[PDB]
């Protein structure tokens, strides 16, 4: 039962398969499919409650945006500035700039930049024709500066459903909505977020590979104080098994989302996301919610995500106590060499 | 305490 | 300059050397001598202040007890119970019984027992003649139950000097005085204490080997939750260099103390103590003081003993947070494998 | 905080 996203769905009106295997990149690990269910299906509510991924096919979450495309957006999205990452590779590794101080030997593989939507659309058209290899990925939180047409679409989202989801799971507040527009083949390397996420696909298809919190040992996140904190150190395209032995034991949950699908990415779950090759641009809007608070009474043993919370904290504390994050490793090693390993 | 989480995203 | 305790001191009245090399056990590491100074010497006050060992030859700290011997003690020490450890080896590894729950696969190498002084003196005489190999070490905090003669000796200690030492170093309170009587050849394996110690030799000679806090990496203490917490895991008689590689880089400060000497053992300093072979029984009384409080403002970088304080705390916290000390190691390893090592 | 010591002896 390790097929992956399964047999490519067939579009209504005999419009052919939505995409085919040859558009998916190749990796060294097996994966099983994430369930695709109706939001009225109890099994889906069971998955959301037990914090497991599930693709919801009929939430109508971002019904109003399904009509969005570059042309329409350039038109009414507003005059604000949009963050746009550029890279010479398909991999868009995220790096926290605030943390770039702690690590100087770190050379960003992708540089961010501000611009007006029309400029992004332009730099995009520019590359497209000139046969360029440069890559772009616009990632911008939706704010006040957006057009009224866009604000109307926004109000049109299925708030009744999501708000009830937030209520049912005791989640905290919606912290933001990230608008993501990217070129086909673009890849966001495996990482995990400290929040609950309802990932709404709008245009194009995205293959989503998730790993549960308990595979922390196989994914090897960077040190908490490094800029790529929360991202996996393993290059999925050329895994170094000498440095990352347990990546040979990794198993993912996979799926391909399209216009109308909503992928629940539970807090702490690793996820690798890619826009299909030759699938054209992709558009997604995510909804990030602070997770519920730590229970009054802790039950033992601890869940995997709780142990991850503890490790991050130990790393943060040692960083402040020692007065320098670069000392964390030597201390940690001194503490275990010949004592716990 | 050590179980407390923060809230970071990409 | 790695001789050790140096040339054996000559006793007053041409009474020959106090002891000779052949009474010292053999070890794989080099050592340099701990300074022997007059307590009126400024260099000694400088060492105590900068927290470095120093043997003080004329404090008159326990002047009144210099006359103590088994006979006299059996006579006036009182009726109380005395803790007495027994072992089939010369090594008396200390183990915290409260922690024996956390580790069941731990089999004590020495068993404690209560008895009246006269009984200890008896079990001692018993072995001595019957040509036994069993070993005994009486270690007992001095309390109310002691005889008036003993209480008079006690009041006779040089409180004026030590109390001023406590005052000068901002130390906390005297927590106890451990009376230690042991058979020649007896060994107390390397460990460190969380308190300041003025170690007063009374009868017999003891070779003291100290290692500074910064050799934590070469001495490999047991995990904090193990019964032998604070003791070194390395068998000094047959060091396992495969498990404890850095023990090949250890360097000690050594000395031999006799009746009248007071060895300042700074808090956190490792110390291995042995009664000379064929030196007859030994008697020592130590004075344990809580160390000064953490400074208002921490200066960076941290001193070695502060990093040791931090590691112990991390281990203690992880133990409670995970609800089980046995999980500390796996968590620690998961946290560093492929991330910090 | 993490710098705090306890007071154990043999
Ligand atoms: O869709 C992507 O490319 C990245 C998304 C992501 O990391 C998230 O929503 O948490
Ligand atoms: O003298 C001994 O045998 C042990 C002493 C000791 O460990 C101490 O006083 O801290
Ligand atoms: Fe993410
Ligand atoms: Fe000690």
């Amino acid at each position: 039962v390790a097929s992956g996203s399964g047999e490519p769905r067939e579009e209504a009106g005999a419009l052919g398969p939505a995409w085919d295997e040859s558009q998916l990149r190749s990796y060294s690990f097996p994966t099983r499919p994430i369930p695709r269910l109706s939001q009225s299906d109890p099994r889906a509510e069971e998955l959301i409650e037990n914090e497991e991924p599930v693709v919801l096919t009929d939430t109508n979450l971002v019904y109003p945006a399904l009509k969005w495309d570059l042309e329409y957006l350039q038109e009414n999205i507003g005059n604000g500035d949009f963050s746009v990452y550029s890279a010479s590779t398909h991999k868009f590794l995220y790096y926290d700039e605030k943390k770039m101080a702690n690590f100087q030997n770190f050379k960003p593989r992708s540089n961010r930049e501000e611009m007006k939507f029309h400029e992004f659309v332009e730099k995009l058209q520019d590359i497209q024709q000139r046969g360029g290899e440069e890559r772009l990925y616009l990632q911008q939180t939706l704010n006040d500066t957006v057009g009224r047409k866009i604000v109307m679409d926004f109000l049109g989202f299925n708030w009744n459903w999501i708000n009830k989801q937030q209520g049912k799971r005791g989640w905290g507040q919606l912290t933001s909505n990230l608008l993501l527009i990217g070129m086909e083949g673009n890849v966001t390397p495996a990482h995990y977020d400290e929040q609950q996420n309802f990932f709404a696909q709008i245009k194009g298809y995205k293959r989503c590979i998730l790993f549960p919190p308990d595979q922390f040992e196989c994914l090897y996140p960077y040190p908490v104080h490094h800029p790529c904190d929360r991202q996996s150190q393993v290059d999925f395209d050329n895994p170094d098994y000498e440095r990352f032995p347990n990546f040979q034991n990794v198993v993912g949950y996979e799926t391909v989302v399209g216009p109308g699908d909503v992928l629940y990415i539970p807090m702490y779950w690793w996820h690798h996301i890619e826009s299909l090759l030759n699938g054209g641009i992709t558009i997604t809007v995510n909804f990030w919610y602070k997770g519920a608070p730590t229970p009054k009474r802790i039950e033992y043993p601890l869940k995997a995500h709780q142990k991850v919370a503890i490790m991050r904290n130990i790393e943060k504390m040692l960083g402040e106590a020692l007065g320098n994050p670069q000392e964390v490793g030597p201390l940690l090693n001194t503490m275990i060499k010949g004592r716990y390993n | 305490r050590l179980l407390e989480a923060s809230a970071d995203a990409n």
